[PDB]
RNA sequence: CCGGCGCGCG
């Protein structure tokens, strides 16, 4: 995932964006009225998912873990449709949420009005919230597996007695 | 005659549904053995197709979690036994077979009336046992496919059980050649040599 | 993934001098117990000696744990998992490769028996029971840190 | 209402004497055991299984050597576990088996010698 | 001749079958055998480290790194073949085993009589284990073997008595040593004098003898040592260590052992289980302090085969350390190995199943004792 | 319980019998067997009770220790209350005997009040039937709450702590999570309830020469526990002195000492003495931190019975006791011979007595878990009374079987095992390795596929079966507090594979060991691999280092080398780094740079899963 | 409270007349140091010197043998105990 | 000798034997305090044996082969730590020696170690003669020789895989050397732990309680509930 | 593509009898 | 579509 994206389950997405999917169905003359559109949504027609995917583009959502200890406990992401029944979360935003993948759950909210959508897009997205308000340290810093990978990558040569068995009394690259 | 040769260095039939084969391929230039090994392993594990039963139809069963009087195994056990039948075929399409026997006795894999394009690998594979003379008619569906999937049967189409390969230095670094070994385990629907050629 | 750091029983490295230091502390505890029985020291002197000699031994193992990793096994998986700052600190590694030290009973006082083994060696039945004192404290203190 | 857990009955020297003296229709198997003997536990389980096997076709009894030591010595018992297979025919001679013999061995002895 | 030196075990091959049986005053439930393990960790004194058939000693000796051969006869039925297979899988030499096609293995024909109002039995046909003839002996085994081992169970059979004495003559001719591991069976506990007369010849034909504390006290005087154990001073102890009421580990003086001593006796070992190993040689005597812990594994402990492990360890160290017979310190150091072997053998159900290996025995010996005692 | 582990339901069994013995008479200051069968009471929602002569109906306790009211299984749990206030010698335990007799005191001042006691009393709880482990551990709980007992707010902070009087009576590990921590206890394996309401544990008496002492195993109430010097060490130590002045750790007067053997009165010799059933099912528990032992016990109670069950390669030896005392398998009530076996019934005949034993076939639990039974005997087999006849759900060969043995690697894989995520292979999916049956009840043609989608299996109340294969978002855990969510499923050609070419089934993050401090999972995975190659199973009692230093390491390393040598698999034991081997990337065929610890551990599937937690709402 | 440990195996060499005898909290005889005491360890190769800061307890004696990493010096509520 | 082995890094004592002095005479327990007296009898410790590890076994093996030399027969803890620090260089030397042996002897001589059924001469000269008299080149003979290898032998030979690169010292280590890694046989026999994978639990065994009676049948047996 | 195909052609080679 | 009790998860 990107730092500004999250994965939404298909059922959660179709529930949350139901009115927008109804509007998308009616607008392109594929539904006669609201009742027919709702019936089509209930039947899980293959064209319902196209409209859901279309209307979820550019519409942010708010994720929130249970013990909201600071303001970074709720953040805004761009939802995308993922297979399964789980919410896909970026690894670099887990520290702000204080979240690990051993049973934690999250709540999703959809801003409806244009002002709320603008607020979520321009104030709550993770790419403008890289610093913690408590003291100003970065909050989306690589941790654990990424940290070990970087440490191993930048751990230099073996030197001295750990490189040569005996006292010493390498390729050259253009770029 | 050929400078680069291949041969089967070991062939073994441990059971009716588990064949083994080891093959050699030397001499290879440095780096060729790794490419051949990885591509051959991925082809053997993912690209080889098999045939198996995918759908069985009963007549007097409420649900697949019920019993039949006179048959020791329930419907679920019968379906599980049917899922383990190993077949072989070179053709595609949804062929159908038939089980039409009268008890008592043992229903083995040789009791299946197969179309001419499908063969049984193991005649002794067990399906069910009849304790009394009750009628039993089962209609089956067989197709050739890759990977894995009237009661549906979860069919696993991969006929290669496992694969392995190793790379060894040929000797002095005149051209730093290499030796490649490939090990193939199949379920008897095709020999390890046939699996190698098909891959 | 490419390096694929892992963790085996062999990688849990106890410093080479633990057996030397545990033996010295055992010799001093044996001598003082006999002279306490002789009436040459009193109970508080014996109680202080056992607690402090085993706390000093436990603290010395933790101090030498990192230089042992830095000079002899720099790429040890346990050392890399904590020196890089990824997951785990020196105290938790000491519980695995050094010794668990001394625990405390619920009413403040320290138990006059050290846990001289680490988790790789395997706690004795007596040591495991004593180590359960801190396990109960952690869960109970959680119920009050949040409320 | 509750079945007993053990089918092998413990007899005294006098009771075993009366049993052997009296008329017998089925083979009689006499076990000599002591609770302090380690091998006697396995023999106890084996003889329970044998008693389950031979419902009414054989009689399985046990004698404790801590209560009938002199009786055991008289019957030429040199150690434990020791089994005595007594045929219902007084003309025949009994068989003494020493050691943890297999269950199939006891079945063979009972079938082809008693 | 290959190394280590071969030993020969002469007698009957049986599964389990502890021979030493006496009366115990602490019986458990007659039916609930799940209670009988409490008599394994609180055993009768005679059953602290029980011995068994010589096949147990042979198997234990091979497991401790030695080479052993079994000399005896089995039937040609299924049981004899199974016994020979069990001895073969343990790498015990079978070439000294004679088969009898017409005999039933471990089966004895007896006739039940009612003399003087009490039921009694008399042997009609001896089992093949007691029916080995001097013409059926294996001369190559007796020539190669450096220690000849047997039990007093063969003295309960006249055929095996004659065969045993012929085998002893053959072994002494070729230079082997005679190991008499008493293991008195149930009949031989009736009275002291008859047992002494019965075992006198074999006792005098032996260079190495192992007896339990109960066996030795029965052979000398049971009542005297029972009275000595029960003695308590009326007013005060003669020394402080006598105030602790510790378990009695009385070491018999060589003057007390003098009735049982003879000229060809190189080493006599009295075993109080694995706790004490009293050794006597023509030059010196002493005791090796051991220990036991069956309460460490209360659900798998079983003392059967412990004495076999002790005897096998003694033979294993004797065949490879000739200085044991002449050096006291070396003798104690090597007897600690047998103590460890006996200790491990108490931790498993079954004699053959729980026989330790040399590596485990050495490991336990180094763990239990301080390094200066190794 | 002097020489064997006692029945886990023996406290409930003895309590109810005592209530029938003296509780009925002491309160009346004649019962007839119930007309409805035990199966009939639950089938059509009645109460399993017997008539008292017409005063009322007295509920009857099942041999497993649970009552049935309105067709609902119920368990009566024990209570702790005031008889050093936290000393166990100033406490009492009220069993079902005290609770049933007390209600008789209210009843006589029957049928209605007993009905209202099971429904409303907090100490009467619905039996947890998730798996055989939950059925037995529920009845052995000890509570400070309930009427006459302290509330969580009422609870003192000095309570909820471990008291030294608890050793051998109350498990120091098992406790509830949350506000009720330290107030919900659990009985030890060898614990017993005495005649004064106190808990007793057996200790071995070491006594002088001049004493008979026919039975050396005697139970201590906590009042007399103080005044005995109890040692837990062994006697495998000798120097140039003698054995009696060798020093061992001991307990005396609430503190720990180190005295000579000659001053020791009692010995703690049972291996499972100080723990409950949950903590006694963790192999190599002495290498796990006690914090994770508490969570491991809870996780084992959430394991879902799988459609196909298999035994663990590595265990503790308490699985057989759990299976026997749970009642899930079929146990013979009469010796005899087997004559007929099928899915629906087993026929046993012995001593002119022929019995027919019905078998449970796809029934529902209170937690929507399926129950099923399969014969464990063949026709013509002799059976002793009390021997197994059939295997139930989560039970194989008379042992508790809550999980599967799968090939596992411990390495990071592209962030898909970040934090606590688990990466699994497709083989676990199409192989039906972790497939479980789940059945709901709703108050339609039989055998119809409704659309909660599932197959209608029973109509009386509609029961719908759901076959649930493993999925992304499902929770799996080992027996060492190592839990994780499945986040990715890969084809077998993409998983890392060993030097024998076999791909692994799960990949675990190695970073989860040091912070969690559970080394026992590394021991079990290595030994599980060795047992699978050697065709061996291991049942190891805890604290094996009492025999020698590094006893678990010697056992695992030597068994690993035996498997490597016998099967000619040099990667199984590597002298350079025992337990670890170089594995290959399934995507490139290139080896990973460092050797990876691999093995075949025992992994469970837990109830907490998706399809029961995903929620969405518009309006 | 920090512990001074012997850095080499050797013989401890210092004058006992510049230190005041005391008794530690563990019941052991010791020397109290109030000056800049110099302690010499005669190791296997080179004679080494260890500086003991004042206000510290010197737990070793002159001419005593010490091992490496062995504590040689130490620098630097009401509870009821029942017997 | 010294001052050149130390400079070059060749195996040498840490302390020069010539520039070494004793530690004189120390307190004889008659001029010592009670707490600093050597106990009259040796005390059991549970730490009296050195812990086994991989480093000791490998150092002993390379001392046997002469790759390194130690101060004594048993490597010390200092030497074990030094080997743990520098252990990759020695393995690389062993691997390079194996590569040179393969380049010198040829594939037929090198790989015949893991083909025991091959009895023909594997020298380069013999391969040349076989090619001359039969027309089968070195590759054909190599393929023929590998056709007699067993699966066990082939799996053992996988330590020579170019990607695995198993230690040649570990490949040829014998069982008695390997067992010293964990210290030898456990004192508690493993046979106590071993259970058959297909075993059915016998509930009438010595480790089980008595069969639990039916509660109703138990009540009726004691004559307390009427029919 | 051509190099890969040339690498996998030889497995289909047959020999003259 | 209302509240109590019990058991859990993070
Ligand atoms: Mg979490």
């Amino acid at each position: 995932l990107s730092l500004h994206r999250c994965g939404l389950p298909r059922e959660i997405a179709i529930e949350l964006f139901q009115t927008f999917v109804i509007r998308g169905l009616i607008r392109q003359h594929l539904a006669s009225n609201i009742g027919v559109a709702k019936s089509q949504i209930r039947e899980k027609k293959p064209i319902v998912w196209e409209i859901l995917q279309e209307v979820m583009q550019g519409h942010p959502v708010l994720l929130n873990r249970a013990p909201t200890l600071h303001r970074l406990g709720i953040q805004s992401f761009q939802p995308i449709l993922v297979e399964g029944r789980t919410i896909c979360l970026h690894p670099l935003v887990c520290k702000g949420f204080n979240a690990d993948f051993d049973g934690d759950q999250m709540a999703v909210h959809v801003p409806l009005s244009l002002e709320a959508q603008a607020e979520a897009r321009l104030l709550m997205f993770s790419h403008m919230n890289l610093l913690s308000p408590a003291i100003g340290d970065p909050i989306s810093v690589p941790t654990q597996d990424m940290l070990i990978g970087l440490y191993v990558l930048t751990s230099g040569t073996r030197r001295g007695i750990c490189a040569n068995r005996y006292n010493p009394c390498e390729p050259f690259f253009c770029n | 005659t050929r400078t680069l040769q291949w041969k089967c260095v070991e062939s073994r039939r441990d059971s009716k549904r588990l064949y083994y084969g080891r093959f050699i391929l030397s001499p290879l230039m440095k780096g060729q053995a790794d490419t051949i090994g990885i591509a051959m392993r991925r082809a053997l594990l993912g690209e080889i197709e098999g045939t198996c039963i995918t759908r069985a139809k009963f007549e007097n069963i409420p649900h697949d979690y019920s019993n039949i009087v006179g048959i020791q195994e329930s419907v679920h056990e019968i379906l599980m036994n049917l899922n383990e039948i190993v077949l072989k075929s070179n053709l595609y399409g949804t062929r159908n077979a038939l089980i039409c026997v009268q008890g008592p006795g043992y229903i083995t894999a040789r009791d299946i009336i197969l179309p001419p394009s499908v063969e049984i690998v193991d005649n002794t594979q067990h399906i069910a046992t009849l304790t009394e003379p009750i009628n039993l008619c089962i209609g089956l569906k067989i197709e050739r496919n890759r990977g894995y999937s009237s009661y549906p049967i979860d069919a696993v189409f991969m006929p290669v059980q496992n694969a392995n390969h190793s790379i060894h230095s040929y000797g002095n670094g005149n051209e730093k050649q290499e030796i490649l070994f490939i090990e193939i385990w199949t379920n008897g629907s095709l020999t390890p040599k046939e699996a190698l050629h098909e891959a | 993934t490419a390096t694929s750091i892992s963790l085996g029983i062999d990688d849990l490295l106890t410093i080479p001098s633990k057996g030397w230091l545990v033996q010295d502390a055992e010799q001093q505890s044996l001598i003082l117990e006999k002279h306490h029985h002789y009436g040459n020291v009193h109970a508080v002197e014996k109680l202080r000696q056992s607690i402090e000699i085993w706390y000093a031994t436990s603290e010395y193992l933790r101090q030498e744990m990192n230089p042992n990793f830095r000079m002899t096994d720099p790429f040890n998986p346990v050392h890399m998992m904590s020196f890089s700052g990824a997951r785990g600190n020196a105290s938790q590694v000491h519980q695995l490769v050094g010794m668990r030290g001394l625990m405390s009973d619920p009413q403040g006082q320290m138990i006059d028996l050290p846990i001289q083994s680490n988790l790789r060696e395997g706690l004795s039945l007596t040591e495991y029971i004593i180590s359960c004192y801190g396990a109960r404290k952690g869960v109970v203190d959680t119920a009050v840190r949040t409320s | 209402f509750v079945r007993e857990d053990y089918l092998v009955r413990k007899l005294s020297a006098q009771e075993l004497q009366d049993l052997v003296k009296g008329e017998r229709k089925v083979p009689l198997i006499v076990d000599f055991y002591a609770t302090w003997c380690g091998p006697c536990i396995l023999m106890a389980q084996e003889l329970e299984m044998l008693a389950v096997e031979y419902e009414s076709n054989a009689m399985i009894v046990k004698v404790d050597t801590d209560d009938e030591y002199e009786f055991a010595r008289d019957m030429q018992v040199r150690g434990l576990p020791t089994l005595f297979f007594i045929s219902p025919d007084p003309s025949k001679d009994a068989i003494r088996t020493e050691g943890l013999i297999p269950l199939q061995m006891m079945r063979d002895i009972i079938d082809n010698d008693m | 001749y290959d190394d280590p030196p071969l030993v020969c075990c002469f007698g009957a091959v049986q599964k389990e079958f502890v021979p030493v049986v006496r009366v115990h005053d602490n019986p458990m439930h007659p039916d609930i055998y799940s209670q009988w393990k409490m008599l394994q960790w609180d055993p009768p004194e005679f059953g602290r480290a029980p011995g068994g058939p010589p096949s147990n000693v042979a198997i234990s000796h091979v497991r401790l790194g030695g080479r052993a051969a079994f000399m005896g006869k089995v039937g040609g039925d299924d049981y004899g073949e199974e016994l020979v297979l069990m001895m073969n899988k343990e790498r015990v030499q079978t070439r000294g085993v004679k088969f009898d096609e017409g005999a039933s293995t471990a089966c004895t024909r007896v006739k039940i009589k009612f003399e003087d109002g009490k039921m009694k039995a008399e042997t009609v046909k001896e089992p093949p284990e007691d029916s080995l003839l001097a013409s059926e002996l294996n001369l190559a085994v007796l020539k190669e073997a450096r220690i000849f081992h047997f039990n007093s169970e063969v003295l309960t059979s006249p055929t095996m008595e004659s065969t045993l004495f012929k085998a002893i003559q053959w072994s002494k001719k070729f230079g082997g040593l005679i190991f008499f591991d008493l293991n008195l069976p149930l009949p031989l506990w009736r009275s002291r004098n008859e047992t002494r007369k019965l075992i006198k010849k074999s006792w005098d034909e032996a260079n190495i003898i192992e007896v339990s504390q109960q066996e030795l006290e029965f052979l000398l005087d049971e009542e005297y040592y029972e009275r000595r154990r029960n003695y308590t001073p009326q007013y005060f102890a003669e020394d402080f260590e006598q105030t602790k009421n510790r378990r009695d580990y009385y070491h018999y003086t060589p003057e007390e052992i003098k009735p049982l001593w003879h000229d060809d006796l190189k080493l006599l070992v009295v075993t109080d289980g694995t706790l004490r190993l009293h050794y006597y040689t023509p030059k010196f005597d002493g005791v090796v302090v051991g220990t036991e812990d069956v309460l460490i594994t209360p659900f798998t402990c079983d003392r059967t085969g412990s004495g076999d492990a002790v005897v096998a360890g003694i033979m294993r160290k004797l065949t490879t350390c000739p200085e044991m017979f002449e050096d006291q310190d070396v003798l104690e150091r090597q007897l600690r190995f047998a103590v460890a072997a006996g200790i491990i053998s108490q931790w498993t159900i079954g004699a053959v199943r729980g026989f330790p290996t040399e590596s485990a025995t050495q490991n336990l010996k180094e763990q239990v004792y301080v390094p200066s005692m190794w | 319980g002097t020489s064997t582990i006692p029945g886990f339901n023996q406290i409930q069994f003895e309590g109810f019998y005592r209530f029938i013995d003296q509780g009925l008479i002491e309160e009346l200051s004649q019962l007839v067997e119930p007309l409805i069968k035990e199966r009939d009471a639950v089938y059509e929602s009645l109460t399993y009770s017997s008539e008292l002569y017409f005063i009322g109906n007295i509920p009857l306790m099942n041999s497993l220790g649970t009552f049935i009211v309105n067709g609902i299984y119920r368990v009566v749990i024990n209570q702790i209350l005031q008889s050093d206030m936290n000393h166990l010698k100033n406490k009492r335990i009220r069993s079902v005997a005290d609770l049933l007799q007390d209600q008789l005191g209210l009843a006589l001042a029957l049928t209605t009040t007993y009905e209202s006691f099971f429904g409303l009393h907090p100490l009467s709880q619905v039996l947890d039937r998730t798996n055989p482990l939950t059925q037995i551990v529920h009845g052995r709980k000890l509570s400070y709450l309930g009427p006459g007992g302290l509330t969580g707010r009422t609870a003192n902070f000095r309570i909820r702590d471990i008291h030294p009087s608890h050793y051998g009576r109350i498990c120091p590990i098992d406790t509830s999570e949350g506000i009720n921590v330290g107030l919900i206890g659990s009985l030890s394996i060898h614990a017993r309830i005495g005649d004064w309401g106190s808990l007793e544990s057996p200790f071995y008496e070491l006594v002088e020469k001049s004493k008979k002492a026919q039975i050396r195993m005697l139970f201590l109430s906590p009042s007399q526990d103080e005044y005995y010097m109890i040692a837990a060490g062994n006697s495998l130590a000798l120097n140039r002195g003698i054995q009696e002045e060798q020093v061992v750790p001991a307990r005396y007067r609430q503190e720990f000492l180190t005295i000579a053997w000659e001053e020791v009165h009692l010995r703690s010799i049972f291996p499972f003495q100080y723990f409950s059933i949950g903590a006694s099912l963790i192999p190599f528990i002495e290498h796990n931190d006690a914090n994770r032992a508490l969570m491991s016990s809870n996780m084992q109670r959430q394991a879902v019975p799988l459609s196909r069950s298999e035994k663990c390669i590595v265990g503790t030896g308490l699985e057989r006791q759990v299976a026997l005392d749970s009642g899930v398998p079929a146990i013979a009530e009469h010796e005899g011979k087997i004559l007929y076996t099928d899915t629906e019934k087993i026929i046993l005949s012995g001593n002119e007595n022929t019995l027919s034993i019905p078998l449970i076939m796809y029934q529902r639990s209170n937690k929507n878990t399926c129950m099923h039974q399969k014969p464990q005997v063949r026709r013509g087999k002799c059976i002793k009374k009390g021997q197994i006849l059939a295997d139930g759900a989560a039970t194989v060969g008379g042992e508790l079987a809550l999980g599967k043995n799968v090939l596992v690697a411990y390495m990071p894989w592209e962030g898909y095992n970040f934090e606590d995520a688990v990466l699994i292979s497709e083989c676990l999916v199409y192989g039906d390795i972790y497939t479980s049956f789940h059945i709901r009840k709703y108050e339609v043609m039989l055998g119809s596929w409704v659309e909660g989608r599932g197959r209608v299996i029973d109509v009386r109340r509609v029961y719908i079966s759901q076959k649930r294969e493993i999925k992304v978002g499902d929770k799996v855990a080992g027996r060492h507090g190592n839990k994780g969510i499945i986040s990715k499923i890969l084809p077998r050609q993409d998983m890392p594979y060993l030097q024998d070419g076999r791909p692994v089934d799960m990949v675990f993050n190695p970073l989860g060991v040091p912070s969690r401090m559970n080394v026992g999972q590394i021991f079990e995975c290595s030994l599980g691999l060795a047992g699978s190659l050697l065709d061996r199973h291991y049942r190891i009692a805890p604290f094996d280092e009492r025999y020698e230093q590094e006893a678990s390491r010697k056992l695992v390393f030597s068994e690993l080398y035996e498997a490597s040598k016998q099967t000619a698999n040099p990667w199984v034991f590597e002298p350079e780094y025992p337990g670890k081997s170089r594995i290959f990337d399934g995507r490139t065929g290139d080896p990973f740079e460092q050797p990876v610890i691999i093995g075949k551990p025992y992994i469970l599937k837990l109830i907490h899963q998706v399809d029961d937690k995903i929620h969405g709402r518009s309006s | 409270a920090e512990h001074v440990r012997a850095p080499y195996n050797g013989k401890i060499k210092f004058n006992e007349d510049l230190v005041h005898p005391t008794r530690t909290r563990h019941g052991h005889p010791a020397f109290l140091c109030y000056i800049d005491l110099s302690v010499i360890i005669e190791s296997e190769d080179i004679i080494h010197s260890v500086t003991i800061p004042p206000k510290s307890f010197l737990l070793v004696q002159n001419d005593q043998y010490v091992e490496s990493e062995q504590v040689i010096a130490e620098i630097r509520e009401r509870v009821r105990k029942y017997i | 000798g010294f001052e050149l082995d130390k400079k070059l890094g060749r195996p040498h004592p840490f302390i020069d034997p010539t520039k070494k002095k004793q530690i004189e005479t120390t307190l004889t327990s008659d001029e010592s305090w009670w707490n600093w007296r050597k106990p009259e009898k040796e005390q059991w410790s549970r730490w009296q044996r050195r812990r086994p590890d991989v480093e000791t076994v490998f150092l002993k093996a390379m001392a046997e082969t002469g790759q390194v030399k130690l101060y004594g027969k048993e490597p010390t803890l200092t030497e074990t730590s030094l080997y743990r620090a520098r252990r990759h260089l020695f393995k690389e030397e062993r691997l390079q020696a194996e590569r040179e042996r393969l380049a010198k002897e040829g594939p037929m001589a090198f790989y015949s170690e893991w083909v025991k059924a091959w009895k023909r001469d594997t020298s380069r000269e013999a391969v040349q003669k076989h090619f001359e008299e039969t027309g089968e080149d070195e590759n054909t003979q190599l393929i023929e020789m590998f056709s007699h290898q067993t699966d066990r032998e082939y799996r053992i030979m996988m330590g020579t895989d170019v990607r695995i690169k198993r230690d040649p010292l570990a490949m040829r280590m014998k069982e008695d050397q390997i067992k010293q890694i964990w210290g030898g046989d456990p004192v508690y026999p493993t046979i106590n732990y071993i259970q058959a994978p297909d075993a059915v639990m016998d509930f009438r065994g010595p480790d089980f309680h008595e069969p639990t009676p039916n509660m109703l049948s138990y009540l009726k047996e004691n004559c307390k509930v009427i029919s | 593509s051509r190099n890969l195909i040339n690498l996998f052609i030889p497995f289909l080679h047959v020999e003259e009898e």
